[PDB]
């Protein structure tokens, strides 16, 4: 469970591994951890799953609802402050932490990372889960502004690879998702196409 | 605590359903009379075997609904539809349970087919074609009935091997016992004995 | 933190007559919800006149039965005899108690002639109460069996019934039948069927299949 | 201070029986607030106080306490005319199983005592 | 006569009432007692697979009270609507009724709608009902099924979560069963070969497991055919019988006799 | 603790109670009236845990006065039982029950004379004879001992009077007065208690 | 080597469920009546609710002067009392006289007594005839010896109590003593679920034990 | 308590030896800490050995065990410790341990060819020892061993590289549904030759 | 539990205890003579858990008698109090010490009579009355009250008996009989057991 | 607490952070964490600082006597052992994670890296301590072979900065040290020389 996402310019990469543990036995590796919320908006699943999934549910029908009587498109900052409530008034009773993370026409590109608790905080780059402490480091290093979309894909990568290749919890296929103006280009890296680093 | 042990047995066109008669608390026998087999029907009788003071309730709180069933609709119920409400009354308190197992043994009012059943303190119905038990001493029965049983078992064949069976495996439990009481239904005519055992 | 027993499960059963002493047992050795292996038998054989089985935790099962063994040896130096069924036992009793405060969380149950060469079947618990029984079954499934042996070979609660001597014949047949029952409704036994017949002239073994699942 | 009614007291119990007692007691009401948050926050004060205003008058008149009723037009006003749960097989108030004097329950559903 | 006590018995669903006697009653516990009986775990191994144009279940047929087999023939693949089925593990009870209130929900829908009801419809129930629930109702369940956007498969675990797999496998065996999906499974099998590969899977959770192994069961779920074998194979046959026990007439002694003629 | 008997024979109950209420390793009072009467021809022993005793057996002396009043016959025995059961039974959930230990004892002029037993549970079961305290272990062996189904009154009153006595020797709690009252077709009957 | 199991791991001089376990005793009797000492017991043991054996002969037979009594924990009490005789067979070979019950009450307490609270659950009774008449103790695990007329100790026996000492008197002669001893462990094992079996009786009259019945309580019920 | 452990270990009979393997990855928790130690050792020229659980008292056996080894071999006799004499002696190290409350946390597959017959032995923290043509420890128990007896019971004798192919599937198996595994894996196969070890051995799948 | 009590006059002392010998709600024994005599002018009542009682009353007799062959004369009863204390406060350590309460009661034909309470903590204290056991906390009021530095005999032990008296009407245990002893110029007196 | 070690071409190059806290607040800012064992053998203390103290005391007796015995310069590997030996006796009483690292002249710049518990492995480059985890993906991402001494120390410091700038427990000045056949080039990197990167 590495979840991870970053703002460049114009829109936002998600990205996120697919390995659901139930201890230490794999329920399922080939999970999607990216649920869409709307058309252009995505959260990122991280804790218990039940609560993850119960509340992107909850939060997509109050924000189709929403969009429907607004007649516009949502911001990312609504889906945002929607996610903050369900996880602050219920804090004792979930272990979620969300990456919100989409686009909308007025600011852009946005990353917000809701973690367990109730917070609401804008990232530059946003990452969760349990691998995520092993990519810290990494991210702080590496992370530049002004990163066009390719270089966001390629950086996302490496960073869920060095992720998964050292935390148990984390591991299976590479779920990306860059969503700009134009729409969500979804994508898988498996396998091979996994960037690999040479081990003493 | 209280004790307690019932079974049922299949055959040609007959049932038979059992019962030790001790009312003890916990070591102290107090009475050799006490009820675990209720007449529900014509052809159709309950087990219960747990606590006395469930015993005592589930067999009132089934015969309530069990009257108004049969004045409602005007009809001896089948016993399936018995079987079906006494989950629906264990399931009730799923979380407050009834800590008792009925068996249920009876013949079809319309066809004289024979029909066993046992249910868990929460509700599950399992049919079965040759026997059910339930109690304190669940391994032995099973263990004499795996052996003794036999199908398509004439009626006093029939009750020769649900006597043996009590007989031996009540012997070897000490919480359960002072004498075994036994119904044998028939597509004609109910027989209840009351058998020779250890007093001890 | 660290649980120093486990239960590995298995059942075994002795059946004294005039001129033989069956033992005999399953052969699956478990844990938890797995089936470690289907060949451990659980019968073992001492002398030429006594066999010991034992049943429950599989740790202590092997070191009882090297110390027994052991122990034999170091009577036969002694004593320059072999021991007998009773001495066995009584020394499996004391060895047992031994470790009063550190049980061997074990089931045995002696089986061989005595003596005179009638049977005997001696049976025990974790920490060495022993004593003479006709009879005898332990393990996961020793309530199943007994009261069916009680049936069958005591005849308890029959009544106005001939008291025959339990032949060899039967009592092959009557152990084969009690053992596929019980594979039906215990879950620790089955995949085998080790059997040993202490006779006179030695000790022969029949091994048959049981429910494989 | 008095009783003939069971010592209406229950100061023992207190704690719930269960995290889930009070909760699964009343999801009725848990329901309500859900979807009323989900209304006050998206449609507006005037749909709640439209929810409020209904279901005051579906209850005033369906039958008197100390009989069973079934509340027909509550439940198709809140999805429930086609879902089904389990507060509906398990001890029908139908068969309620437990009643006291008709008079003295027909008051306290107004309030009297 | 309508006793005047407790104001009315006026909602159902649930006790709680009548716990507390539950945490007190130690008995099982300390002292002595422990008669007290416990509940169940049926649901041993179950499995499905997404074929060419189907959906194939899987299940075992043994029913475990602690550790003695009580039932030998449990059927565990519940019938929820004539196009999905569903396999069962699990604490027993609540999977049974879990699974009947989701059919007659979900079969009232397809009943006022008008068409045949969606796979997905009766995940949200499940879902939302064992997550509503917190978990204490634990059912962990296989869901199938056909409807016209394909064949679809999910697995819901009791806490609320839900996993749409190609193949899933759940249960006490459930590792061993996954141990031969994980090696033999591939996309696009036949009828048969799906079939093939599920009986394996169930054959690995019944041999190489303790709380498992009975007759196998089968659901083969078509976009138009929907076959409910059962038993589908017979891999374990009781030993022949060798004596001939056979209690005879007048064996027991009867102290009481009460005769009623019924008819 | 305290100690109840009940003895059923032909045509009447024979109980017995202590008269010892204590508070701690002193007792308060030798004159406890353990017994409450719950119409005319039927008595209710009840003993247990301090204060529940005394409110359920006022609850349901209340209640069998009142359904004869609303009525104007009585309770059967084995109705007030069964009642007493039903209503023991329900609270063993909220208002934690009440540990009351009952013994139900009384007369019926179409039934004949009948004593139920009835632990803190609420388990109901017709007896020939019962008793409850930790007095009870030591008196039940002499109970099955000296019981026939057939016991004049005088007989029964010296069983009664053994049981005692022997409960006198061994017992270690201090018992030294217990209150006898027979039922019969005619009322309630005082006896004289029996002292020490 | 670490440990390497060195041979016969620990086992010398041992002379002074999980595992967890070692059947049961129950429902003993003795009194002390002017022909001498006897002693009664059923021979039932169970284990848990689960009858292990109905054969169990819970009257030790230490040596043909002097007898024990199982109760409360069956192995505990069957080493105890075969150290105590090994014990009292080395007193009467050094000092060539038969050791006085007075003498084994209080060896087998000092035994017992170290362990204190360590888990035995031990509830014997000795019996014999010494040379300053009957003798009779309770020692238990906790340390008590008492002398006494009449004891009974096991799960049931307080009903054994109760039966014995309405029936007991100094000057009972000795059928009618049996008589006693039988009915009151019958009445024991009729109300207690932790007994059963065939109620053993034991004589200890002048210089030797001796054996008097062995009668199953399926046909003393039928007796009575 | 145990730190650094190690996940699984594979072990299957086949005619003319045996052949084991175990995955190179020592779990700090939840982390793959170490990347590239060895969990197979080579006792003597009849058998090798492998070991699930704590890396450190498996080194500490590795010490003791191997030293044992050398001090036969000094001796020059010509007896040397057969795989059964080395199982006994592990079986019997590890009850001594346990019966002092302070365990080997460890669960070792022994594996040797020796006098024509191949052998198998487990040795687990608690002296619960036992043969058996087909092993699998931690959940290579429950995710290889169903694979390793349903192909055994069909056909009871296998070849090497059918051996070898059926270990290698149950570790792609162990790979896919193991947290706790990496995908370089080691096998030790022995034959009448010796002992032989191959690694670092990928699991390139599709 | 039980009973100690001491009373010391002008020139003797003395002491009573109860009988009763209970191992659970039955009692084994109606003669428990919980008094151990020291020497011949020294007595050591000991009470308290089952088992420890009698084995520290013996380890200390057996060391007074040792005492006494050893040099000829015998311990003062200060210093059999003081070897008591001793001996009891040191195994406040392995040996989980015993809970023994004790009450040493002696004369000296120098020091005069002597009474010494001691607690399970060994505490030695001496002191003219004292009382062990839940029966202490009744008695000891009525000791204040009648109690005088100057008793005859005969006052003694009738005050001795009003204290066993009320604790009958009081305690709730069954205490039916009191050993009674005397301690003065001559050895150690037996009196007549009082018994109710 | 970020001890860390990289093995170079000829030698070895040590690295440390410097904050002892006893809680929350920092009971010493400037500890020296790389305890010379010998002339050119180092250990980095990680855990409690008691156990690690006395633990590299009694190594440094002990190896100063074998070396004077046999007269030569202790094989790095021999200090490795040494600590394996008190490390792995008393695990239970330990919380000693020691990064043994040094040189002699037989083979080269070596790596030892004996974690709690008492393993004792070789590693191209070790890390350990409380903050290792948000470094291990950098290290993994970075580390290439046949690094020079001088790239060796910026990498050792980038990621000792990446390390305390996100753990509490880690914070300070960095110690460094160049063990190579000469002798040790030791060096603090304090104030403005420690690299820092641009947050967001």
């Amino acid at each position: 469970t590495t979840i991870m996402a970053v703002q460049f310019d114009g829109g936002v990469v998600l990205g996120a591994d697919s390995r659901t543990t139930t201890g230490s036995y794999i329920a399922n590796r080939v999970t999607d951890k990216l649920t869409p919320i709307h058309d252009r908006i995505f959260c990122c699943r991280s804790g218990s799953a039940a609560d993850t999934q119960a509340v992107a549910d909850a939060v997509t029908y109050q924000l189709g609802f929403h969009s429907i009587e607004l007649n516009e498109p949502p911001l990312v900052h609504t889906a945002a402050s929607l996610f903050k409530e369900m996880c602050y008034r219920y804090r004792e009773d979930l272990m979620a932490g969300i990456i919100i993370a989409g686009w909308d026409p007025q600011e852009g590109g946005q990353v917000y990372s809701v973690p367990m608790g109730g917070m609401m905080v804008r990232q530059s780059f946003a990452i969760g889960g349990s691998g995520s402490s092993y990519i810290y480091g990494y991210v702080d290093a590496t992370y530049r502004e002004g990163m066009t979309k390719e270089e966001c894909l390629q950086f996302t990568a490496n960073a869920l690879a060095l992720a998964m290749e050292r935390d148990g919890s984390s591991g299976g296929v590479i779920r990306l998702a860059a969503i700009a103006e134009s729409g969500v280009e979804r994508q898988v890296l498996l396998g091979d196409q996994i960037p690999k680093f040479a081990v003493a | 605590y209280n004790g307690g042990a019932v079974m049922a047995m299949k055959g040609k066109n007959c049932v038979a359903i059992a019962a030790d008669r001790r009312f003890g608390i916990q070591a102290q026998m107090v009475t050799t009379d006490f009820q675990k087999i209720f007449p529900m029907g014509d052809r159709l009788y309950i087990g219960l075997a747990g606590l006395a003071t469930d015993v005592q309730t589930v067999a009132q709180r089934l015969k309530f609904r069990l009257n108004l069933y049969e004045l409602k609709e005007g009809r001896q119920i089948k016993p399936y539809t018995l079987m079906s409400m006494v989950a629906n009354l264990l399931y009730e308190k799923r979380f407050g349970p009834y800590y008792t197992e009925p068996v249920i043994a009876g013949l079809d009012p319309k066809t004289f087919k024979p029909f066993i059943c046992s249910l868990d303190l929460i509700g599950c119905p399992m049919v079965t074609d040759d026997f059910v038990v339930s109690g304190t001493c669940a391994e032995q029965m099973y263990g004499m009935c795996e052996s003794l049983w036999e199908p398509n078992m004439d009626p006093d064949h029939l009750f020769e091997t649900i006597s043996q069976a009590m007989l031996n495996a009540v012997d070897r439990d000490a919480v359960s016992g002072m004498g075994v009481i036994v119904h044998i239904i028939e597509k004609d005519k109910i027989t209840t004995r009351t058998l020779k055992a250890r007093m001890d | 933190r660290f649980s120093p027993y486990v239960f590995n499960g298995g059942t075994i059963l002795a059946i004294a007559g005039e001129d033989f002493a069956i033992v005999a047992s399953d052969t699956r050795l478990s844990e938890g919800f797995s089936i470690h292996t289907r060949d451990s038998p659980k019968c073992y054989k001492l002398t030429d006149k006594t066999v010991i089985g034992c049943s429950g935790f599989h740790g202590d099962c092997l070191t009882l039965t090297k110390i027994i063994e052991a122990r034999l040896k170091m009577y036969k130096h002694s004593n320059n005899k072999a021991m007998t069924t009773g001495a066995i036992a009584a020394m499996l009793s004391t060895i047992l108690y031994s470790r009063r405060f550190f049980p061997y969380y074990v089931y045995n149950i002696i089986g061989g002639l005595d003596e005179e060469g009638k049977g005997a079947v001696y049976s025990f618990d974790p920490v060495g109460s022993y004593q003479r029984d006709s009879f005898k079954a332990g393990g996961s499934a020793s309530a199943m069996l007994q009261p069916l042996l009680d049936n069958q070979v005591g005849f308890k609660n029959m009544q106005n019934v001939e008291h025959v001597p339990l032949s060899l014949d039967r009592a092959m047949r009557l152990v084969k039948d009690v053992f596929i029952s019980a594979a039906e409704r215990d879950v620790y036994t089955g995949d085998a069927l080790r059997i040993c017949i202490v006779t006179k002239e030695g000790i022969r073994e029949e091994t048959v299949s049981l429910r494989k699942d | 201070d008095l009783l003939r009614k069971g010592f209406s007291c229950v100061k023992n119990e207190l704690l719930p029986s269960h995290p889930l007692e009070l909760s699964e007691k009343n999801f009725q009401l848990n329901q309500d607030k859900m979807n009323f948050s989900t209304l006050r926050n998206i449609q507006g004060l005037f749909a709640p106080l439209k929810l409020q205003m209904e279901f005051k008058a579906v209850q005033q008149v369906q039958r008197l306490p100390f009989l069973s009723s079934s509340n027909l037009s509550l439940d198709v006003l809140r999805g429930n005319d086609e879902t089904i749960g389990f507060e509906d097989i398990l001890n029908d108030p139908s068969q309620s199983e437990v009643m006291g004097e008709p008079h003295l329950m027909v008051e306290y559903k107004l309030g009297l005592l | 006569m309508a006793a005047v006590s407790v104001y009315a018995p006026p909602v159902g669903g649930f006790s709680f009432d009548n716990c507390r006697r539950n945490a007190v009653l130690e008995a099982d516990f300390a002292k002595r007692g422990y008669k007290l009986p416990k509940v169940r775990k049926t649901g041993t191994t179950i499995a499905g697979v997404v074929y060419k144009d189907g959906i194939v279940l899987g299940a075992d047929t043994r029913a475990t009270e602690g550790m003695v087999v009580a039932d030998k023939n449990c059927s565990k693949i519940h019938f929820i609507s004539p196009n999905i089925y569903c396999c069962g593990a699990g604490t027993a009870a609540d999977t049974d009724m879990t699974t009947q209130l989701i059919s007659s929900n979900l079969e009232l829908h397809s009943l006022s709608t008008g068409r045949l009801p969606r796979v997905v419809t009766a995940n949200r129930m499940l879902k939302q009902m064992l997550f509503r629930y917190q978990g204490y109702i634990g059912a962990a369940l296989v869901l199938g099924g056909v409807d016209v956007t394909g064949p679809h498969l999910y697995s819901i675990y009791p806490h609320g979560s839900t996993d749409k797999l190609p193949y899933v496998t759940m249960g006490s065996g459930s590792l061993a069963a996954m141990a031969v999906f994980e090696d033999k499974f591939r996309p696009d099998m036949e009828e048969e070969e799906a079939k093939n590969l599920v009986s394996e899977a169930i054959a690995a959770g019944i041999f190489n497991d303790l709380g498992s192994g009975s007759n196998i069961d089968l659901c083969v779920i078509s976009k138009n055919k929907l076959d409910f074998l059962r038993p589908y194979t017979v891999p374990n046959k009781k030993g022949t019988r060798l004596g001939r026990y056979r209690c005879e007439k007048g064996t027991t002694a009867v102290l009481t006799e009460k005769i009623t003629p019924l008819e | 603790m305290e100690y109840l008997i009940g003895i059923q024979g032909p045509d009447y109950v024979l109980v017995a109670s202590d008269r010892v209420a204590a508070s701690n390793i002193v007792q308060m009072k030798d004159d406890h009236d353990k017994m409450f009467k719950m119409s005319e021809k039927i008595l209710l022993l009840c003993v247990g845990e301090a204060g529940d005793t005394v409110q359920f057996a006022e609850y349901i002396q209340k209640n069998v006065q009142l359904y004869k009043m609303r009525n104007g016959y009585e309770l059967s025995p084995t109705a007030a039982a069964n009642f007493t059961r039903r209503n023991l039974a329900d609270c063993l959930r909220s208002r934690t029950p009440y540990h009351v230990n009952l013994l139900l004892a009384g007369y019926d002029e179409h039934e004949g004379p009948a004593l139920y037993y009835m632990d803190y549970l609420a388990a109901l079961a017709k007896a020939p004879f019962a008793a409850h305290g930790y007095g009870a272990f030591l008196t039940l062996s002499i109970l099955d001992r000296y019981y026939t189904p057939t016991i004049s009154r005088e007989r029964a009153v010296e069983l009664l009077r053994k049981c005692l006595e022997e409960l006198q020797k061994r017992f270690i709690l201090n018992l030294p007065t217990f209150s006898v009252r027979i039922i019969d077709k005619n009322g309630i009957h005082d006896l004289d208690n029996i002292s020490f | 080597l670490l440990d390497l199991g060195p041979g016969s791991l620990s086992d010398g001089l041992s002379l002074a469920e999980p595992g967890i376990e070692m059947l049961h005793g129950t429902t003993t009797l003795a009194f002390k009546f002017r022909h001498g000492v006897i002693v009664a017991a059923d021979s039932r043991a169970t284990a848990g609710a689960y009858i292990a054996s109905q054969t169990v002969k819970k009257v030790i037979e230490i040596n043909p002067y002097l007898l024990g009594t199982m109760a409360g924990g069956a192995a505990d009490c069957s080493f105890w009392e075969r150290l105590l005789a090994r014990q009292c067979r080395i007193y009467e070979l050094r000092n060539k006289e038969r050791i006085s019950v007075a003498a084994a009450s209080k060896l087998l307490a000092n035994m017992v007594y170290q362990y204190k609270g360590m888990g035995l659950s031990m509830g014997t009774m000795i019996c014999g005839w010494d040379k300053r008449g009957p003798g009779l103790y309770y020692v238990d695990s906790e340390g008590n010896r008492i002398s006494g007329a009449t004891f009974s100790v096991g799960s049931g026996s307080v009903y054994a109590y109760g039966v014995m000492d309405r029936g007991y008197s100094y000057d009972l002669e000795v059928e009618q003593a049996y008589d006693l001893a039988r009915r009151a462990i019958y009445q024991a094992t009729y109300r207690d679920a932790y007994s059963g079996g065939a109620v053993n009786l034991y004589h200890v009259r002048e210089d030797g034990w001796i054996r008097v019945s062995s009668d199953n309580v399926a046909d003393l019920h039928e007796k009575y | 308590n145990p730190m650094v452990t190690g996940t699984s270990v594979l072990g299957v009979k086949f005619e003319g030896g045996v052949v084991i393997a175990a995955d190179m990855l020592g779990s700090y928790g939840s982390l793959a800490r170490f990347r590239n130690i060895s969990r197979i050792m080579r006792v003597n020229n009849s058998t090798m050995l492998g070991a699930s659980g704590d890396y450190a008292d498996f080194q500490y056996l590795k010490q003791v065990l191997g030293q044992m080894v050398i001090d036969e071999e000094l001796l020059g006799d010509g007896h040397s410790y057969s795989p059964r004499a080395i199982h006994s002696w592990l079986t019997r190290a590890m009850y001594s341990r346990r019966s002092k409350m302070n365990p080997l946390w460890n669960t070792m597959v022994i594996g040797g060819y020796a006098d024509g017959e191949s052998f198998l032995g487990y040795v687990d923290m608690l002296g619960v020892a036992y043969e058996a043509p087909s092993l699998a420890t931690g959940y290579g128990a429950y995710l290889a061993q169903p694979l390793l007896r349903e192909v055994l019971e069909k056909q009871p004798v296998l070849s090497q590289t059918e051996a070898r192919d059926l270990v290698e599937r149950c570790m792609r198996v162990l790979y896919y549904r193991d947290a706790r595994s990496y995908n370089r894996f080691q096998i030790a196969t022995v034959t009448e030759k010796g002992v032989e070890i191959e690694g670092p051995l990928s699991t390139e799948t599709n």
